[PDB]
């Protein structure tokens, strides 16, 4: 979870998130 | 796996190549630069310009490869004019020129205030004021016409929407912009951002000892604009803090992103003050120019114009008028978003500065190259976009989840991805909410209009749209 919780990237993998996941969202 | 040098190119003369840019493509055309050289050489080439070589890539599947092999401080190319321009006249710095741990410090800090989702929310209202007003400028200049009706070119009132919009969010404070008598002083900040831009185009692929030598007045344009960014952005940094100190009062209302992070952050004032100002400069130039190609494909495309209209009527019903519950409502108008950065991008390219040795299509690429995805090449290529011409917001929403596999670039990518991304977004989405519900566009003697390279991806010449009341 490198940006630290604020949807700002895609490290936690475990329409914001939508297209984070195209390039769920642990945080 | 092959050596680095067989990798396809011009050859190893960097100022040879750089002679040969000019004189058959020329500065402001960098991005037919890249279509024509992936035609020339292939999904791969490299390119020694002046004094920086480059790897180039197209592919999506090898964007992947790039963007998976991050290291955790991840190096963009740094714009040499910029960096001369702040350690020579002793500029505090902010994320964007900063590296490794200090660049993360700040990113941390920042994406607290201006990226998470419980901050966000609050820019709703403050996005949405400016956005309604903006709508108010044109039903008065459709009334002062007499003709049921509104054409001109609005890339100024666009800027001052953008400013507007940056300024709201960051002081919670409205700067006047779009009333009909302006402050010729933010007018001044608006025009040095367009400046700074410009000039910064002249100095590219030089060293900063041959800037002075052979781009002397342009050297000196560019210094300048920068002065007036920094004095005006110091300027509204210090009212607040003083202001703040006077009115000393606890708010329970949301005041802005500056009143947060002077409030409660681990940031220092001077890293505040250094981010602030970035944060202006880019808020004024990108989601005003972006906006307008939304505009000019939404006239050229009535059908798509029509659709989008519709999922905003729908979407306003269904949330009984709340913004926020409307932003999850408009699926195609975000996409619609997605496309015109596809065609349109605001930048180029996207780079990072390799950590580790890389394999890229057979050929081995040493650590610490930089590599660059042409994603302007990307965005009109037929192998990677079905029909790249024709403006398809549906194209996004496939559930085909390869279509839209590493194509959505316009941002970034990553940890390290644009820093006003949400702010962007949110700023789009809602003007054109309040557009579609307002008025039908169109362009009179609509023509082609093509892009031209001023730092940032600009319209090549004006355009002239006409307004209708809806
Ligand atoms: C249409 C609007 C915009 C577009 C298309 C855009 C595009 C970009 C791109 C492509 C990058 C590089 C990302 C990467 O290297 O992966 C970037 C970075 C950045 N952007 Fe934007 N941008 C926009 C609006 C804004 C706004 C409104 C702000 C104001 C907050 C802003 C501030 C920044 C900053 C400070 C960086 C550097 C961040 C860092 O290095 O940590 N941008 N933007
Ligand atoms: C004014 C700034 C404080 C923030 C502006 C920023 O929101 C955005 C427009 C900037 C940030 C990084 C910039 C890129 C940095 C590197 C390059 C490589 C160069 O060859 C072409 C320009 C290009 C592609 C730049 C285009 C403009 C970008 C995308
Ligand atoms: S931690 Fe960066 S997206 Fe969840």
């Amino acid at each position: 979870g490198a940006c630290e919780g604020t949807l700002a990237c895609s490290t936690c993998h475990l329409d914001e998130e939508n297209d984070m996941l195209d390039l769920r969202l642990g945080c | 796996p092959r050596p680095f040098n067989e990798i396809p190119s011009p050859g190893d003369n960097g100022w040879l190549n750089l002679y040969h840019f000019w004189r058959e493509t020329g500065t402001h055309k960098v991005h037919l630069h890249h279509v024509q050289n992936f035609q020339k050489y292939g999904p791969i080439y490299r390119e020694k310009l002046g004094n920086v070589e480059s790897v180039y890539v197209i592919d999506p599947e090898d964007v992947a490869l790039l963007f998976k092999s991050e290291g955790p401080n991840p190096e963009r190319f740094l714009i040499p004019p910029w960096v001369a321009y702040h350690q020579y006249y002793q500029r505090p710095i902010g994320v964007l020129l900063k590296k490794s741990a200090a660049w993360k410090k700040d990113r941390v800090a920042l994406n607290q205030e201006v990226m998470a989702p419980e901050a966000t929310k609050n820019f709703l209202p403050l996005l949405d004021a400016v956005s309604r007003d903006f709508v108010s400028v044109l039903h008065r200049r459709i009334k002062k016409a007499g003709s049921g009706n509104y054409s001109g070119d609005i890339s100024d009132d666009l800027f001052r929407f953008a400013f507007e919009s940056i300024t709201n969010v960051i002081f919670g404070e409205r700067q006047g912009m779009l009333e009909e008598v302006v402050n010729p002083e933010a007018q001044r900040f608006i025009d040095a951002i367009y400046q700074m831009f410009h000039t910064s185009v002249p100095m590219l692929n030089l060293p900063p000892d041959l800037f002075r030598l052979f781009r002397t007045k342009t050297w000196k344009d560019h210094v300048a604009a920068w002065d007036v960014i920094f004095s005006k952005a110091d300027i509204y940094t210090q009212n607040f803090y003083w202001e703040l100190r006077q009115k000393g009062s606890v708010h329970h209302d949301y005041r802005g992103i500056l009143y947060r992070l002077l409030g409660d952050s681990k940031m220092s004032f001077e890293d505040i003050k250094a981010n602030v100002t970035e944060m202006l400069a880019g808020g004024v130039d990108t989601t005003s120019m972006t906006l307008q190609w939304h505009l000019y494909e939404m006239a050229r495309n009535l059908k798509v114009q029509d659709m989008l209209r519709a999922e905003v009527l729908a979407a306003r019903h269904q949330a009984q008028g709340d913004m926020a519950t409307m932003l999850q409502l408009v699926p195609l108008l975000k996409a619609s978003i997605k496309e015109t950065l596809r065609l349109h991008p605001i930048s180029v390219t996207l780079q990072r500065y390799l950590v580790n040795d890389l394999v890229l299509r057979d050929y081995m690429i040493p650590a610490k190259t930089l590599v660059q995805v042409a994603i302007y090449a990307l965005g009109r290529e037929p192998t990677f976009f079905f029909d790249p011409e024709n403006f398809d917001p549906t194209r996004w929403l496939s559930k085909d989840k390869n279509i839209t596999y590493f194509r959505n670039l316009g941002f970034g990518w990553g940890v390290r991805q644009c820093l006003g991304r949400r702010i962007a977004e949110l700023e789009m989405t809602i003007f054109l909410i309040n557009m579609l519900e307002n008025f039908r566009v169109e362009i009179q003697h609509l023509s082609d209009v093509g892009t031209t390279f001023n730092l940032i991806l600009m319209p090549e010449k004006p355009i002239s749209f006409t307004f209708w009341p809806f």
